[PDB]
């Protein structure tokens, strides 16, 4: 029980995700398509 | 949204645009004509077949 109510204390943690920012803000706008028209053209 | 969808489909006419007109200048196509034409009856009686 302790195990299966441990998977859930990390990704809650990684809801942060990436909140830095630039050639690394246009990286992480692009490797998640959904930030801004430009990562959505190039995507489709 | 749909603002993304008519900048892609911008990029997409112009994509396509270019491909289309390198599709056109590039090639050749131009094999001439070959065969000889087969042989008719007025083909005789022309000057052409004179002993």
């Amino acid at each position: 029980r302790r195990r299966e109510n441990a998977e859930r204390l990390q990704d809650d943690a990684d809801t942060d995700t990436a909140g830095e920012s630039a050639r690394q803000r246009v990286w992480r706008a692009f490797e998640n398509p959904h930030t801004s028209t430009m990562a959505l053209v190039f995507y489709y | 949204w749909k603002g993304i969808a008519i900048a892609l489909l911008v990029i997409l006419v112009i994509c396509s645009l270019i491909v289309t007109s390198v599709i056109l200048l590039t090639p050749a196509e131009d094999n001439s004509l070959s065969q000889k034409k087969k042989v008719t009856v007025e083909d005789l009686f022309s000057e052409d077949f004179k002993i």
